[PDB]
């Protein structure tokens, strides 16, 4: 009777402890989704940007959101975080216990997601400009600590 | 304060225009950090739920 | 003290699009074929952004 | 749990400066569409001239 109170006792803080794997799952998850959305959107201004009748100012606005949409995708890969635990920052195992016993276990993967790892860092719409220069003398004056 | 002008203005319909890009780019800035926030508030009602 | 081996001159620019028109810049550093970015004083006197 | 409940309020109030955000955004942008079209004008007038 002791070992079956000794078990039940373990079985059921390991129910919880897959309780609280259920719960870290549904936070990143959560995160990827607003993840997907702006991919989606970012997609959508890929399309628009190859149109030949834009103009280079039109290029620069759809590049401005679209630098936008990537600076918020790597905030949400470096802020968010469960129980001090940055799930979403770099590539790590979790490990669940669920059993009484060794390797009674569930693992759960994670990845570091960003602008970087997802090879977006260098999109870029813009068409080059041309760049010319004039020289601007200026005649003027200043003062120095240097003294007289 | 607006300087006096001394002379008619050459060219004026490039500086209108000149103003009138300017105007537009800002434009473009502040909706693009509008949808922004809108993300931002998206994602903290799903991680505040869970 | 950056180590920009070369001279230096103050230059004033202006860009064109592949449509031909053209706009304004502000004032940069030129050192040959490379090219700086530039503040003025309130006195006229130049400050390289940084 | 309370380290739980101390993230939760923070990121309230978190929503609520972002709103605060939109707003002034929002309000820039208004006053900005009024700008346009008084240059609208001016560059109609300009052309008239």
């Amino acid at each position: 009777a002791n070992r079956f109170t000794a078990n039940i006792k373990g079985l059921t803080q390991a129910s919880r402890n897959a309780n609280d794997g259920i719960s870290i799952a549904q936070t990143t998850e959560g995160a990827l989704n607003e993840i997907n959305n702006n991919l989606q959107r970012v997609r959508e201004l890929a399309v628009q940007s190859a149109n030949s009748t834009n103009s280079q100012s039109d290029l620069d606005s759809i590049q401005a959101e679209i630098t936008q949409r990537l600076n918020e995708i790597d905030r949400v890969s470096g802020q968010t975080q469960f129980n001090g635990v940055k799930v979403l920052a770099q590539d790590n195992t979790l490990t669940i216990q669920v059993g009484a016993n060794d390797g009674e276990t569930i693992d759960i993967d994670l990845k570091q997601i960003n602008s970087q790892t997802l090879g977006l860092d260098t999109l870029n719409v813009q068409q080059k400009y041309k760049v010319s220069d004039t020289a601007a003398t200026v005649t003027g004056y200043a003062d120095t600590t240097i003294a007289l | 304060l607006a300087e006096a002008a001394a002379t008619t203005t050459e060219n004026p319909l490039q500086k209108i225009d000149a103003a009138l890009a300017q105007v537009d780019t800002l434009r473009s800035d502040l909706g693009a950090v509008q949808n922004r926030f809108n993300s931002a508030i998206t994602n903290l009602g799903n991680t505040v739920n869970n | 003290a950056a180590g920009v081996t070369g001279t230096a001159s103050v230059v004033k620019m202006s860009y064109t699009d592949n449509n031909g028109k053209t706009i304004d810049g502000g004032l940069a550093v030129k050192v040959g074929d490379d090219y700086y970015s530039a503040t003025q004083n309130k006195d006229g006197s130049i400050s390289i952004n940084t």
